């Protein structure tokens, strides 16, 4: 409907599930990454202490750490062991956003099954391969 | 020469640039990021966390184990005194392949070179550099590998007392007497001493 599609974004689906540990015992993540244009909706998550665009103050500096939540028709996927698989990245704002929650309403009405999910920005860090 | 842990640090932080500058990341000037704890400016103003991999120095606190006062002369007419001093400095390194870059630092700070330029910057000497462990911390998302480890230095500390002053003539009587208490002396030797 329309309220669920006032947003459009990009996600990065790696669409191989080929990772695998090397010889050497390193993780080497799955290799074709795919992206994809998805619509929906993102809206502050207010719950406890959730932090949404919080300055948090250490002796090493500064950091800078959001979450939202996210109402979209299409089927993002989280990270399974069982499955084998890789969660989802969601572009927001030029930042990335790793689906970390799930909450599976399809199948429940007609005109009104969806998903949920709560995305958070992901922390900077430096950048290493292992690649075999 | 004067003990202050402000000073301490900018030479720890200036000799690092050199001495390990090679390993770290680089800010939009081209420097290697070395900082110090807690960065802040005008009085409220804070620092942002750097692109990893960067260093921290934090000093701890300072001690005197070797007694309370080391020395005390004169040098010019002005009374001095000399200190001795322990300081443990801190130095972390976050990022990825923490522990590979203190364990060449460490393997750095022991050489005959190294060791002058931090007395040459900071005129201070090593005496002690503890294990490193290798820490993870969550953050959010990702851990954080990191890497402490502990320096102490030993430096001497000079103070002027401006209250002081210097004995520079010496009145000096006397008495002799066959018996305890004689009231009226046997004799008297009076003596005055000048410096000049």
């Amino acid at each position: 409907m329309r309220l669920l599609n006032r947003h459009s974004f990009v996600v990065k689906r790696k669409v191989s599930e080929d990772g695998y540990y090397n010889d050497d015992g390193d993780w080497v993540a799955s290799q074709d990454i795919v992206e994809v244009n998805c619509k929906g909706n993102i809206q502050p998550y207010i719950k406890g202490s959730v932090k949404n665009g919080t300055q948090i103050a250490l002796p090493e500096g500064i950091r800078l750490t959001d979450t939202r939540i996210l109402y979209t028709t299409y089927k993002l996927r989280t990270s399974d062991d069982v499955e084998w698989n890789e969660s989802d990245i969601v572009m927001i704002d030029g930042h990335e956003y790793e689906v970390f929650m799930t909450m599976d309403w399809s199948q429940q009405l007609a005109h009104t099954s969806h998903y949920e999910y709560i995305i958070i920005r992901r922390d900077k860090m430096n950048a290493v391969r292992n690649s075999r | 020469m004067q003990l202050e842990t402000a000073e301490l640090e900018k030479g720890l932080v200036r000799t690092l640039v050199d001495v390990i500058g090679h390993r770290l990341a680089r800010d939009k000037n081209n420097r290697p990021n070395v900082i110090r704890a807690y960065p802040s400016d005008n009085s409220n103003d804070k620092g942002l966390k750097p692109d990893q991999p960067f260093i921290t120095v934090y000093c701890q606190d300072a001690a005197t184990p070797y007694g309370w006062v080391l020395d005390k002369f004169v040098e010019d007419d002005v009374v001095c005194y000399r200190i001795a001093f322990q300081i443990p400095v801190l130095i972390t390194v976050n990022g990825k392949g923490a522990h590979s870059i203190m364990l060449e630092l460490k393997q750095r700070l022991e050489m005959s070179s190294v060791r002058d330029l931090i007395l040459e910057e900071t005129g201070a000497t090593v005496l002690d550099t503890g294990a490193i462990p290798n820490d993870y911390t969550y953050l959010n998302t990702d851990f954080e590998n990191s890497a402490p480890l502990v320096v102490t230095l030993v430096k001497n500390s000079v103070l002027k007392d401006e209250r002081g002053s210097i004995i520079e003539r010496v009145i000096v009587d006397g008495e002799l007497v066959y018996e305890e208490g004689q009231e009226p002396p046997e004799y008297t030797i009076h003596l005055d001493v000048d410096s000049k």
